[PDB]
């Protein structure tokens, strides 16, 4: 009766969704053919025959990666009216994804939403797997979110996004993407989510015993996070926290909606022993700086709000002693005027494995993330100091002052976390 | 006669009633189906007060189950004692309150309230004589905060003489399971101080403590967390459902205790409590049941009676027992803790003796306490309110529902009006 | 009536009580479980004084077991007579006193003392009439030194009239099992001389001697070392628990013996003692039980009565016996050892005759002695104190706990105040 649809924008989001719906089919026992040999209306719908289809929309301006789903192993799962392709990519140009090509096939993707919104009645959240690296994953992202608040307005819109890395950075105009996309995702998204590529590597290198990771394995870490956020809807625990509450819990002021995800425990197969993984053991590893997936030191700021989504085998009194430890420390410290800073969620379902006992997803809306914007503002100034690459965005119809209008917009964003940090 | 209509709300309070009606099932020999299997004919003599005897050897729980999402209603009907209820009475919404008081009281509270108030009317018409209404919910969630408090103001508009008791859990002192637990307390404080006749107040942390201090448990489940309140609620009306050497009911407990209608916020107490094997190495008699009550640790609300002053004391016993073994114990303990009480009441110990024990041990006692210790918890809660209010955070949700600061401020002032009055009689002696 | 509450401490004193309550078990027909199996109805007539009769044919040892590490409590509960106790009364810490008096009296002594003083209060409230408190501990260890002595000063603040006796082992004369045995004696001397009504004092070496001289044993275990004190403690109150031709109890032994409250440090004596086969080749009668007491070797405190002067003499007999067979023996032996006594008391021999023997031999006698021989042991102990004090060694532990030299010096002076007073009446005649 309760639903939560998903949209995938750009090439980086599709390869996230290739591992996500790989995991969801293994959750409810679904085959790649939509077949299984109760309450799962959030991510699936039933046909007239005994087949289930995903509530997913795959958009791309280049026809490459969607053919990898249209010819891959997960081929028969998807409705061919969902698989939407373009012809010419934005090709790491935000003005092409926002003005040139994305304005043409915008009619088809938005029409597929209401075709999914017929059978949905408990519409409780949206999923937009979009990166800020590629132009298609960013230029279409701004055009998509404008119509939905015109469409729904009151319904929830969540973005499990990918943060551009401060050191290991692939493309060139990746600093140009973030400042331009700021005005959309601060005025439409109810709670955006930042994940950096860079912190994943040492988790793969040290904690997962494989120094040289693959992008197939980078998606496996985030796909476990997205499932355990939905662990209250898809199942039944003693304390089920639905997605309406998170945007009401984690948001003290309606502009501040940038937490970070933290999955724990992250172990290897050989290190599955030499440990016991009690509920007090693993939550201290959550607040370890080298276990999070965002390159931000949590002891460089203060926590505004914290959330903990447990699964597996959990007794709350045993967690009650675990939370009592973290308030009674000193290197871990909160925003002082928020003394009630925990949101606990327990599900009695084990964390499934993709080819352990319990697992924790930590969601901490903190002030440690605010330094990451300043590391990216420093990138954007010098490339705009030369007026470099202006003839591509202006070459694809964009105002020069539209950079400058969004330039001060980050300063009003940055002064928020500075103001909340002091008493 | 004098039948009682049961209303639930929230998500915590439903699972308590999911255990509480199991307690009433074996306190009346009621099977999980709905038929009867008891042998003692004292059950059938007053069976009507918590059960409608339906047609054809049936008994249904006179209870109104209310939620705002179909999950918890599914969990009750699938597990134990779910088919015993009437499927007509599973009256529940589809949205979920979102852990917002204003969603449970203004927007989504107005929807399902009409479906409930006919069911309240259908039971109150069907009852021969009506005694009072009881409510089990939360003060931390959304559905337990707004939806239950919206009902009681409509019921006080209906019935002036009928009593009302809420077994509402106090928001937690130190652990913070709810992020907005002041915003679910303070907006719920104002409804409770106006038109609730007596109000039960249970801290979370002491319930963890009593399950750990006396019993010494390792993995306490909610089937054993919330079970202590289920025996507690049964001990309130256990003199109603069976005869005694000194009977009692919900009106006798009200007028004896509450000295002024703004001071009616009570604390429980239960005895005896043992371990699984450490149960025989103790003289489990009346003086052991005497001194097990009056200590600070037995209170399910975490408060020190040493840091406060009592006003009145009720005590409900169960099982056959003598009297001077009780009465001198119920007299002398006022003299050893002499300065802890207040001056202006002679013999503030109300005694109640039923003649039926629990299904189990031979004798049992239920303590109902009233003291000035609870107001010191609210000064923390008023601090927890103002800490999230001196920056005026979390307002745009309630602004999105529509509410001025004065409704927050006067309820905080009315919370301070509770502060100004439990301190007033405490300062007096 | 006149029930007695039992407190233990230390590590030696617990194993003594681990044997002593086995003695009281077969002196009342008490099984290892807690039920009753005796046949003589004189046991049940006064069973209450060392046992609470719990609910349902039960009997529990009215005893308070206290340690500071979970090892010795585990050894009691796993071995014999461990399930007979109440699991509520195993009240013990987790650190261990570290063989420091100041850890047992200042830092870690303040922690567990609140858990004990309710259990003392819970037993003293439950007792109909209270007689006095008894303590079995060490004077050499840490837990027996500080923790037991911290309790008794709090008890003298409670009860002025209740008697108090400590069966405290004297630190050893020649063998040095404890490195800091003056620092566990002298700081424990000051507590015993203030507010202990009578005080039992047993040397270690004579207990090795009596187990080797009379019995001629080869491998003496603590089950036979500490067993002699267990029969000794039972002979103190054996006229209380059963009728006699001349009864006695703990108050009759106090006021008869102690001539001035600073002189109350006593010595025991037990008879008869044989070998396994050398047990019939002796006329085990009253004159053999007469002369077995008064020699130097029977004293469990290693002291020579020839090198000292008595003040008073108590004697408690067990089993049926005549009187002129006793009385002339209890009169003539004062005249053969005439100069060894003191002048200013006529007939200093207190006689006590119960009418119940031990479970075993036909007649038995318990000697309670008081002499000036014990002060000569303290001059060794004051020398042992000053030998480790004239260099001022081992101070940084007590400095780390916090203590001036004057607390060491005045207690050494108060030890010398014991020297100045047992010598005073010895110099007098
Ligand atoms: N003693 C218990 N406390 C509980 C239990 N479940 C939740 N809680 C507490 O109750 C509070 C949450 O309230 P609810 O369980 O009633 C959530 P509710 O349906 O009222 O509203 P929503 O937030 O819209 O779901 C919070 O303080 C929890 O710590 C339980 O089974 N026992
Ligand atoms: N006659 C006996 N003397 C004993 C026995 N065990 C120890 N002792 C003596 O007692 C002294 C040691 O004291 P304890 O056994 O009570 C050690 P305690 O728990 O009091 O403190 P800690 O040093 O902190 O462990 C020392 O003089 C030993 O020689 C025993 O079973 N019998
Ligand atoms: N999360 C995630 N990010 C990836 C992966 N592979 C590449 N990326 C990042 O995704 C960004 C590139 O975005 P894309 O989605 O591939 O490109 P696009 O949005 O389709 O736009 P164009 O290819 O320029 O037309 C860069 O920052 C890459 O580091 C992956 O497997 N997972
Ligand atoms: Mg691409
Ligand atoms: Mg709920
Ligand atoms: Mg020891």
């Amino acid at each position: 009766m309760r639903e939560c649809i998903s949209i995938h924008v750009g090439q980086a989001g599709v390869q996230i969704g290739n591992a996500c719906w790989e995991l969801y089919c293994l959750e409810h026992g679904i085959q790649p053919d939509g077949q299984m040999p109760d309450s799962f209306n959030t991510f699936f719908s039933e046909t007239g025959a005994g087949k289930h289809v995903p509530r997913a929309v795959f958009v791309d301006l280049e026809p490459t990666v969607i053919d990898e789903v249209r010819t891959g192993t997960y081929r028969q799962l998807f409705h061919p009216e969902q698989l939407i392709t373009g012809k010419e990519d934005a090709a790491n140009n935000y003005a092409r994804g926002h003005y040139t090509i994305g304005k043409e096939i915008i009619d088809l993707v938005l029409d597929r939403i209401r075709k999914l919104a017929d059978q949905c009645t408990g519409l409780q959240g949206f999923l937009v797997f979009h990166s800020f690296g590629g132009g298609t994953g960013s230029g279409f992202t701004s055009l998509l979110m404008e119509r939905l608040s015109v469409d729904y307005g009151k319904k929830s819109k969540l973005e499990f996004s990918i943060y551009p890395a401060p050191q290991v950075s692939t493309a060139v105009v990746e600093p140009y993407n973030s400042i331009l996309t700021t005005h959309t995702t601060l005025e439409h998204s109810d709670c955006a989510f930042m994940v950096d590529n860079e912190a994943i590597y040492d988790i793969c290198r040290r904690n997962l015993d494989i120094e040289r990771p693959t992008y197939t394995n980078l998606n496996r870490l985030i796909s476990q996070i997205v499932s355990s956020i939905t662990a209250s809807l898809r199942f039944d625990g003693a304390l089920n926290v639905d997605l309406t509450e998170f945007q009401t819990n984690l948001v003290p002021y309606p502009r501040i909606h940038f937490p970070l995800a933290t999955y724990a425990p992250v172990i290897s197969a050989e290190k599955a022993y030499h440990e016991q993984l009690s509920v007090a053991e693993i939550t201290n590893a959550c607040f370890e700086p080298a276990n999070q997936m965002v390159k931000c030191d949590p002891r460089h700021g203060k926590y505004m709000a914290c959330c903990l989504l447990y699964r597996g085998d959990v007794v709350p009194k045993d967690v009650n002693a675990a939370i009592a430890t973290i308030k009674t420390k000193r290197s871990i410290q909160f925003v002082d005027w928020c003394p009630t800073g925990f949101k606990v969620g327990i599900n009695y379902q084990p964390p499934t494995v993709v080819p352990v006992q319990r697992a924790v997803c930590m969601l901490s809306n903190t002030t440690a993330i605010a330094e990451a914007w300043a590391r990216l503002d420093h990138k954007f100034d010098l490339m705009y100091a030369k007026r470099a690459f202006v003839h591509w965005y202006v070459g694809e119809g964009m105002e020069e002052g539209e950079f400058s209008e969004a330039r001060e917009d980050m300063a009003a964003l940055e002064k928020d976390y500075e103001e909340v940090g002091v008493d | 006669m004098r039948e009682i209509v049961h209303i639930q709300a929230g998500q915590c309070g439903n699972q308590i009633g999911a255990k509480f009606w199991e307690v009433i099932s074996d306190e009346h020999g009621i099977d999980p189906t709905g038929s009867y299997h008891g042998d003692s004919d004292l059950q059938l003599e007053r069976i009507n007060v918590y059960y409608n005897e339906a047609a054809g050897n049936k008994y249904v729980p006179r209870a109104i189950l209310v939620d705002l999402e179909p999950g918890t209603m599914d969990s009750v009907r699938s597990g134990p004692f779910g088919q015993i209820f009437r499927p007509d009475n599973f009256v529940f919404g589809q949205s979920g309150a979102g852990n917002n008081w204003a969603k449970g009281h203004y927007t989504e509270g107005a929807e399902l309230v009409d479906s409930v108030l006919d069911v309240v009317r259908k039971e109150s018409e069907s009852c021969d004589c009506l005694q009072g209404f009881q409510l089990t919910h939360s003060l931390g969630g959304g559905t337990g905060s707004g939806m239950g408090t919206l009902l009681i103001s409509k019921i006080r508009e209906e019935y002036p003489d009928r009593i009302m008791n809420t077994f509402s859990v106090v928001p937690s002192p130190k652990v913070s399971d709810t992020v907005v637990e002041p915003y679910n307390a303070t907006l719920s404080v104002h409804q409770l101080v106006e038109n609730t006749d007596e109000t039960y107040c249970i801290d979370n942390e002491a319930l963890y403590d009593i399950c750990f201090r006396t019993l010494k448990l390792t993995t306490p489940t909610y089937g054993d967390l919330n079970h202590l309140v289920s025996a507690t609620m049964s001990g309130v009306t256990t003199c109603l459902r069976f005869p005694g050497q000194l009977n009692a009911d919900l009106r006798k407990l009200a007028v004896n205790m509450v000295p002024f209608p703004r001071l009616h916020f009570f604390m429980p107490g239960f005895a005896p409590l043992t371990s699984r094997g450490s149960q025989q190495y103790r003289a489990l008699t009346v003086p052991e049941l005497t001194q097990q009550m009056f200590d600070a640790k037995n209170m399910m609300a975490a408060c020190d009676p040493r840091h406060g002053r009592y006003l009145t004391v009720a005590a409900v016993f169960r099982g056959r027992m003598s009297m001077k073994e009780v009465d001198e114990q119920m007299l002398n303990v006022q003299n050893k803790n002499s300065s802890y009480f207040v001056e202006w009441i002679p013999n503030n110990v109300k005694t109640a003796v039923c003649d039926i024990p629990p299904r189990g041990l031979k004798m049992s006692a239920t303590f109902i306490g009233n003291s000035t210790a609870i107001q010191e918890l609210f000064k923390r809660i008023s601090e927890q309110f103002t800490a999230m209010f001196r920056r005026k955070a979390f307002l745009h949700w309630y602004t999105g529902e529509g509410m001025d600061e004065m409704e927050f401020t006067e309820a905080e002032s009315n919370m301070n009006d509770l502060v100004s009055e439990y301190q007033q009689y405490q300062d007096a002696t």
